[PDB]
RNA sequence: UGAGCACUUUAUCACCGUGUCCCCAAUCUGGAUAUUUU
């Protein structure tokens, strides 16, 4: 519930911050054009696909990349849930099952 | 009757083996985990095709050669797998299940029955980490020739373990017609074993033998602890101290035959108190094994 | 009179067992899981075959010999099961349901009766995980050969796991004629238990035990908790504190057997403080089951 | 309906005919353009369709989890709370993808 | 358990004083205008984004690194020196997971 | 039969009523291994607590004896509500019922 | 709480068995320029 939306939020701040990290920021050159909106979508596909790519690949790593990898690169804001923030080191699986869903959703290529 | 079994390992180097057929982007190799840690590769089969190929550089028969000329790999043979004018691949002369029949157990009375008289296992490495890469990358032509690859430029990864392994065996046979020299020829090649998960100009590696230890040459099936040694560590010198220990007092010991590493550099002291039969003790692994093959063999 | 009954595991390792018999494409080894776990295996009755052959290896009659020449396995028989004139298998002369009747009870008053006099359960892991694969593959030959196996190239993987697993079982015999050789031969064989589940050249497994425990030897069935011990822990030991605790005060002790492992690495005040009558300490496990089948069959 | 029914039917045809058209790299209009090529495109589908159909149940009840093969086949505000649906008893959900399976498994 | 927290906590203490170091006169400007607090925002991730290499760098120095650092800032830190066995006999888990993700990335 | 013997051993035994002919609940339209003592009585009271006196028509259901026995009570009454055995209950029933 | 209104669907017990299969490893490819003050 709250969690999953947060976990919804954070997928939306990572996207938008690598998009940040290799072009513009804001997304108002691709309006309406058959060739601005191509690329952006077109690196913003590519720039999902690696990082899911390497999440899902350690399969049985469950705890340890929890802790260590897949919580590093991706950039988590925490506001006042840290009681919350405690699952994290006893369920370790359901967390990156939703991750996995979260960026699932976030695919947006027809 | 002599039975015996033996463990290898090999020295420390970086590796890599083609491993996944599944995907082009990115190289798996991981196959195995342990104890919810994941530290293990490698197939036990492809070293009977390298033991195959040794024996072939060896003199012996050409039964089964491997050719290469469809896309997809196909092995040629002989007349027909026959244990006795010819090695038969260490007499492999395997199930043929066909509806044909008309098979020569009717008319040269061949039950088709293949002679094992050998048995392997995977190995295992000791170093857990997976998660490397080395980013190389491929390039388009585009030089105009007759011939285009891809037609594109791609940047893809590959994933290298630096790890050494440990590598079990036995043999539990008996001396047969035409046995020894084969026998012996396959205890002279299995000290080299090159050549293995076929062929790596990238990425070299070799499977020559340290700190060999085989157990229990002379009695029955008794052993335990195949994969005990590990940790570029000794772990046979205690197996020692608590099964067959030395002193005849508590527990009567066994002949035991022992590699070069746990010895090369191990308290000089302990070779003079090791002497209650002297066990066998060799510098190098090679010089061993046509001593322990005239033993056991009995010639 | 006694009655004895017992608990073993393997040493951790790799394996694979061929269990599907349903499908080609993929192997599959899960057979019965506990409390929502898939984490167990094996066959209760393969080991009474790994028992058979062995027993055939050690001089015993060879009764009951398979035979592989037809497509579908068929065993062979001598002239009528027997209790004895021979070892009948361990006296396994078994159930003959026929129409023919004239058995042997109106001729040699043989009713065709068993004499079981053994027990034995299916094995159990101890790692749930069984979601991994190998990923081999088999060749098309085309090399113009008289005989094509499949005319066809497959990928096809293959499933294996690293555990180690136990075993328990029950006698709860007694002596009788020609019982206290053929008893004492089996408590040989079972020391060794190899062979199991048939032929395997490429995933090579072994039935040695470590840790053995064998409880209430002379007194009648009052045993619980077989499958306790686990997890690469010692379980008896606390056991021993709840049931026949070692002081005689609250709860008088019992004559028990102990294996190997659980003292090879425990503490060594324990040894001193476990002797309110000794027990029975051993280090490697088949000394200990020469000296048990001593005291139990008398002789 | 939004519900449940067609949510799976959707991404079911969708997932099988989006990594054939990456694999294969195939389309149906080029598939009725001659027998020829249909009949492959077809039998590619026939080894798509039933790989996934055996394994999907060799991995059974919850150590199935919300998780599966490619991550749960890859599938915005009615996704919170189908998440959530799907976060409890989820014993029905995997049941009836097997229908829709069989659905996209090729006729004749 | 009750670590996780304490490390929680510490962890503003400890960005709160790195604030209050290297900038002046802290919060109190903040209500004159949203300006200055962009440049102080940029300045306090770019100080904290840089400390990310350096403490996920490598585990045994990381350690070495970080009790120095640790020690200077907090205060109440003799409160938890004395206890819990100087964070359970120094090095455990790993620092508390990498010090808790350096407060979940700074959160 | 003597083997798998089924013995009828009182479980929540809830009903009273003032000196009138049996009516509101009529002992049977109810759902299995819930409340049906609970969502009955108790709706009907809280429908009827006017209507039809508590005081005397005692509580009911076993489960609400573990959890909310203090709401229902004190939203209900103080009166002879008591509820922890059958035999001690059927005590209590004798006692009150000597007098009348 | 009224007249046709009875008394119980009652008591016991085994599926014997035995027994699992062999065969197999591919390929190629790398990058360019650029600092100053308290």
């Amino acid at each position: 519930r709250e969690y999953a939306e947060i976990v919804y939020k954070i997928a939306q701040g990572f996207v938008l911050s690598k998009l940040s990290s290799k072009h513009d920021l804001q997304w108002s050159k691709c309006k309406g054009n058959p060739k601005l909106e191509r690329e952006y979508n077109d690196k913003k596909e590519k720039v999902v696909n690696e990082a899911f790519l390497a999440i899902r690949s350690r399969t049985e790593k469950q705890a340890f990349i929890d802790y260590f990898v897949s919580t590093l690169y991706p950039h988590v804001r925490q506001d006042e849930f840290v009681d919350f923030a405690q699952k994290l080191f006893q369920d370790t699986d359901e967390i990156r099952s939703l991750t996995l869903l979260a960026l699932s959703s976030q695919y947006p290529i027809k | 009757n002599l039975n015996l079994f033996a463990t290898i390992l090999t020295y420390p180097a970086p590796a890599s083996n083609y491993r996944g057929e599944s995907e082009e982007n990115r190289s798996v190799i991981q196959k195995i985990l342990k104890d919810g840690q994941k530290y293990a590769i490698i197939s036990p089969e492809s070293m009977r095709n390298a033991l195959r190929e040794m024996l072939i550089e060896l003199g012996q028969p050409n039964n089964r050669t491997r050719l290469h000329s469809e896309d997809q790999l196909a092995v040629e043979f002989k007349e027909y797998p026959n244990p006795d004018k010819f090695a038969d691949d260490f007499l492999f002369g395997y199930m043929v299940a066909q509806t044909n029949d008309a098979k020569e157990m009717k008319k040269l009375n061949r039950p088709a029955k293949r002679d094992s008289i050998f048995r392997c296992n995977m190995a295992v490495a000791v170093n857990p980490y997976k998660y490397d890469t080395v980013f190389y990358q491929s390039p388009l032509n585009a030089g105009d020739s007759a011939w285009k690859n891809s037609t594109s430029s791609a940047l893809l990864h590959r994933e290298v373990t630096h790890t050494a392994f440990q590598y079990p065996f036995a043999l539990a046979g008996k001396d047969c017609a035409a046995k020894p020299e084969w026998v012996k020829a396959l205890l002279q090649a299995i000290a080299e074993l090159n050549g293995v998960a076929g062929g790596h100009a990238r990425a070299y590696y070799e499977f020559a033998p340290r700190s060999v230890v085989a157990r229990l040459t002379p009695k029955l099936v008794a052993g335990y602890q195949t994969y005990g040694f590990d940790a570029e560590g000794n772990w046979l010198e205690l197996s020692r101290l608590t099964a067959t220990d030395s002193d005849n007092l508590d527990l009567p010991a066994n002949e035991f035959w022992l590699g070069g590493e746990l010895v090369r550099k191990m308290d000089q002291e302990q070779k003079a108190q090791l002497e209650a039969m002297g066990a066998h003790l060799y510098a190098n692994p090679e010089k061993l094994f046509a001593d322990l093959a005239d033993s056991f063999l009995g010639v």
